[PDB]
RNA sequence: GAGCUACCUAAAAACAAUUUUAUGAAUCAACUCGUCUAUGUGGCAAAAUAGUGAGAAGAUUUUUAGGUAGAGGUGAAAAGCCU
RNA sequence: UCUCCAGGCAUACGCGUAUAACAACUCGGAUAACCAUUGUUAGUUAAUCAGAAUAGGCAAUAAUCACACUAUAAAUUACCUAUAACUUCUCUGUUAACCCAACACCGGAAUGCCUAAAGGAAAGAUCCAAAAAGAUAAAAGGAACUCGGCAAACAAGAACC
RNA sequence: AAUUAUAUAACUUAUCUAUUAUAUAGUAUAAGUUUGAAAUUUCGGUUGGGGUGACC
């Protein structure tokens, strides 16, 4: 079949997997705010 | 994420829902293979004490009211919807259990013998020795545990002093004291093993996933030149 | 004897107190001044709280026993 | 670039600026100073020179203790200043073996122990040194009190020093009430150990409970300026009528 | 492909994700879905009447700025609250009890504008 | 208040008004003012990436006042 | 990282006409699939088009939200699938 | 106005101003016209469409026009007892030719209603060479073609391993 | 295949409790033994090329 079409774009979806809410929700993901605010990323999150 | 939908306290006789499980466990892996899908269901809280008094009533022998005998989904054997005083419980069914049947819940210790009529739940010691029993407790007032199943009906081989002999249905024997309760006759159903499932989506009904398709005596040193 | 309601559906009992509280005459330190909860401080206990008056929306009953038109015979409806 | 100072001497520089500077002196005390826990789990060089055999001389020697990892469940009992041994070990004790790794757990027994001090017994997570360490002190209240704290080893048990020094600071006539007799002879019993009751008071607290305590104890609401200048009116007013 | 950047609306998202715009809520949800409008939720605008005020929008370029001198405690303490303390001291009818004749209020309990915490908006 | 965030950041906290207190509402402890340790590398992190710009902007102060001198 | 895909949980949907019967039955749409040939081969398409075909009330298909994660998961085993 | 073609209108999800007017004619549309492009100004209006008090007691009897009818895979807050309150309309979604496939991609894309009253244009101009692709017709013969009836057919029937 | 293997399972001796006349029970641990879920590493040479052989 023809992919590339993998991305079925859903809100509730995306910030329930990358959100805010979620990379707070264990010490893992903390540390990924961490790494980007240290990076200087403009976008910490979803 | 997985909360078991075993969370009622308190008994009723009204259907509750069921939430299936796919065979997997509260970490959300599989732990037991070929469960899946099937027909949705409501679970009827079964009662197997059976000598239950009434609250606010005191111990001692009582009789119930058959109101029905239904299929139930969630077991090979049949259940029975029983009314006495103003207590609905339901319970599973002998073998030739019918509604309007009356049978009697005795706690007294018979002395000698009690004549057995299939359907009352009588202490082993009252019961004498041969006579089928189903529904048998491990421990006085445990409930009913072992025998449950459709057509499934153990003996009582032997009492002696304050313990009996039980032939379990695999033909196993178990001993248990003489005090423990026991349902009189067969468990009704008898016929279940006759059954014929007769085509695959039939058990795809039932939530029984098919088959993967998937398809040790280390010899001792003296012994190795022959294997 | 088959009890319906399975452990782990449960509300959880509550967390065993600090063994600070055991000691007598010790005056715990928690983080009640901070306002907020830190792992590294003793938990503080409260008194119950009273509102000083009646909220409609959060209305609570009085138990069954302590109604007013409680009666220990039975009336069947 | 570089940091003025040694990351080491980071903690030190901490304990010395700021409300941490406030804290008690005799406090900050304990917090210094480092010792060496008494050994445990490795037998300690009785000399500090041994005679090599290979070559027939004399060579210095020193303790080098292991590494013990202290769960936290540890904190909450008494043991002796025991702990696990995360090592490794050779399979069949050469060392042209396999490296695997081992871990020694301490044996633990729940034990029910009576203060005096205190009048109340606790239950408690204990090993058998602990147990001979309270019989070579001769008595559960000597243990406590005698032991230091890198040997004591556990926060539960620094809290019962604390309130056995406190009990016997303020000679409290909450033990044993109605007998002033019976609690004469406990107090006299333990007099050694008595010390003053301000210093009592910050035995066994964290930094960071030792912080809290601290904030707590000057902290104020704000004087309303209104009383201030008021008061530096009347000052003026009453001088100048001198 | 979704947008990271952009501001988190009520616009994006499916049919249930609401949020509010920033404005302040003036009522209550009952159970039943019954919006229950507070009157006393509701701002009220005071407005004074202008009729015979001499103040317009803008000032004469003739007429002399001041040189700022910002108000502080020790100005407002000294302008009210000095000119009575003084004059009473003289009188000798003074004492730390009695600093709420001056008017020094010990607490803001039970005011309708209380000085911290706010109690009023603007 | 005075607080410290989860990120290890010192941060002015300004209060709500609540109708219950706060050792009662659910939501409010939900929010944490405390760093576990694991945050401690990256505070180190902050201050050396500080210190790295400070010290850059006061090389270019010195290099841009010698242009000043050799041209005035 | 399970918005693809594998499997699962919960809550929902769709199936005309015709003949059999009382159905994992038949003919054949919608829908699902991808047998054979041709075109295409930097193409409309990083797997399509046009025809021809298989299933089409069921172990059917589809929608939404949740679960299982790499020493692992899933698997009507193709060492398939896990962007 | 004529000639011809035959999935259109709504909602959900998604997208995020591509909406409309004017002015521009550089960039963008695989070319022009014209704009989907650039700049400026505007826009989507809801009490019905759509989104967002407490404590006890208790439930046997599917659905399918639910009657008959059997069946098997066995299948959806109410009603009561007391307590408490004793007149309310704010907030948010609303545009478009749109989304996922790097593109104005012959692909992918759920549901309701309907099947032309709605929606559309296969040819920039010319020329009719070869080779190549597709459709239709075939004198006489009818598988002699071919690895093989592949493909096609005015055929689509019968049997056997 | 070699080397390991507090995966599970078992026993044995201590350790710690209960008891008992020495004794049978159990066991927040240590030391053995048995079982082996696993883990780590390797794939000498010469011989139209593949069986075996052989050879160094
Ligand atoms: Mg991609
Ligand atoms: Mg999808
Ligand atoms: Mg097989
Ligand atoms: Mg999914
Ligand atoms: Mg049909
Ligand atoms: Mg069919
Ligand atoms: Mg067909
Ligand atoms: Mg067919
Ligand atoms: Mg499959
Ligand atoms: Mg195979
Ligand atoms: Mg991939
Ligand atoms: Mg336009
Ligand atoms: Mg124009
Ligand atoms: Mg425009
Ligand atoms: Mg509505
Ligand atoms: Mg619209
Ligand atoms: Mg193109
Ligand atoms: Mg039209
Ligand atoms: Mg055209
Ligand atoms: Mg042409
Ligand atoms: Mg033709
Ligand atoms: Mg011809
Ligand atoms: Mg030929
Ligand atoms: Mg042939
Ligand atoms: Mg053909």
């Amino acid at each position: 079949r023809a992919r590339g079409n993998e991305y079925q774009p859903s809100n509730i979806k995306r910030k329930h997997k990358h959100g805010w809410v979620r990379r707070l929700s264990t010490p893992a993901g903390v540390q990924v705010i961490l790494r980007r605010m240290l990076k200087g990323r403009k976008s910490l999150s979803h | 994420k997985f909360v078991s939908w075993k969370s009622r306290t308190k008994y009723t006789v009204k259907p509750v829902k069921m939430r299936k499980s796919g065979g997997r466990d509260h970490t959300g892996r599989i732990r037991v293979h070929g469960i899946g899908g099937g027909h949705k269901q409501n679970y009827r809280m079964i009662d197997f004490l059976r000598f239950r008094p009434e609250k606010e009533k005191a111990p001692e022998p009582f009789e119930e009211k058959v109101v029905v005998v239904r299929y139930d989904p969630c077991r090979s054997a049949d259940i029975a919807l029983v009314a006495g005083g103003s207590r609905k419980r339901w319970i599973i069914a002998t073998e030739n259990m019918k509604a309007g049947d009356t049978i009697l819940n005795s706690n007294h210790i018979g002395r000698m013998a009690v004549a057995a009529q299939e359907g009352d739940a009588h202490p082993l010691g009252a019961l004498p020795v041969g006579t089928l029993i189903n529904n048998v407790e491990s421990e006085p007032g445990r409930g009913a545990q072992y025998i449950r199943a459709a057509g499934t009906c153990g003996v009582l081989l032997r009492k002696v002093n304050g313990t009996a002999i039980i032939q379990l249905p695999s033909k196993r024997q178990m001993q248990v004291l003489e005090s423990c309760t026991a349902t009189v006759g067969r468990v009704s159903n008898v016929n279940h093993n006759q059954r014929v499932i007769g085509k695959a989506g039939r058990n795809r009904w039932l939530g029984k996933r098919p088959n993967s398709g998937l398809w040790k005596i280390r010899p001792l040193p003296p012994m190795k030149s022959y294997v | 004897a088959y009890e319906w309601g399975v452990r782990s559906t449960r509300k959880p009992e509550p967390r065993p107190l600090d063994r600070v509280y055991e000691i007598p005459g010790l005056e715990p330190i928690t983080y009640e001044g901070k306002k907020h909860f830190v792992p590294w401080l003793a938990r503080p206990i409260f008194p119950p709280w009273e509102r000083g008056w009646n909220d409609p929306r959060f209305h609570r009953a009085a138990p069954i026993h302590e109604q007013t038109l409680y009666k220990e015979e039975p009336c069947y409806i | 670039p570089l940091h003025r100072y040694p990351v080491h001497l980071w903690q030190k520089l901490r304990l010395r600026q700021g409300i941490c500077a406030r804290l008690p002196a005799h406090f900050l005390r304990s917090l210094e100073e480092e010792r060496t826990p008494t050994p445990v789990h490795y037998k300690p060089h009785g000399t500090k020179f041994k005679i090599n055999p290979k070559n027939g001389q004399r060579e210095r020697v020193e303790d080098v203790p292991i590494p013990v990892h202290y769960p936290p469940e540890s904190q909450q009992g008494l043991w002796g200043g025991e702990g696990l041994i995360l090592g490794y070990r050779y399979a069949n004790n050469d060392k042209l073996s396999k490296r695997v790794k081992k871990v020694w757990k301490p044996q633990l027994f729940t034990r029910e122990l009576y203060s005096e001090i205190l009048d109340k017994k606790f239950t408690v997570t204990v090993t058998m040194r602990t147990l001979d360490l309270i019989d070579e002190a001769y008595g559960f209240d000597f243990y406590i009190l005698k032991t230091p704290k890198e040997d004591l080893g556990s926060k539960f048990g620094m809290d019962l020093k604390r309130g056995m020094l406190l009990r016997l600071a303020r000679q409290d006539p909450h033990l044993h009430p109605e007998n002033p007799e019976r609690r004469a002879a406990i107090y006299d019993k333990y007099r050694s150990f008595v010390i003053p009751e301000a210093e009592a008071e910050w035995v066994g607290l964290t930094l960071e409970e030792a912080l809290e305590k601290q904030r707590l104890l000057e902290e104020k609401d704000p004087v309303p300026l209104f009383k201030v200048y008021v008061e530096e009116l009347v000052q003026r007013l009453q001088e100048q009528v001198l | 492909g979704a947008d990271r950047m952009s501001k988190w609306t009520s616009k994006r998202g499916p049919r249930t994700f609401t949020k509010s715009r920033g404005a302040k809520k003036t009522g209550i949800y009952t159970s039943d879905r019954k919006f229950v409008q507070i009157k006393e939720m509701v701002p009220e605008f005071v407005v004074p009447d202008l009729t015979g005020f001499k103040l317009k929008p803008y000032v004469n370029y003739r007429a002399p700025a001041g040189i700022d001198t910002p108000l502080t405690a020790k100005a407002l303490f000294q302008e009210t609250v000095a000119p009575a303390i003084e004059k009473d001291f003289k009188e000798g009818t003074f004492d730390a009890n009695n600093l709420e004749k001056y008017g020094f209020e010990p607490t803001q309990e039970g005011k309708l504008f209380q000085l911290y915490p706010k109690n009023f908006p603007r | 208040a005075w607080r410290r965030d989860i990120f290890g950041r010192i941060v002015w906290h300004k209060f709500k008004q609540w109708p219950i207190p706060w050792y009662l509402n659910k939501r409010y402890n939900r929010r944490r003012f405390f760093a576990m340790p694991y945050v401690d590398r990256f505070i180190r992190l902050r201050i050396e990436k500080h210190a790295r710009i400070e010290a850059r902007k006061r090389s270019l102060q010195k290099k841009k006042e010698k242009i000043l001198h050799a041209k005035f």
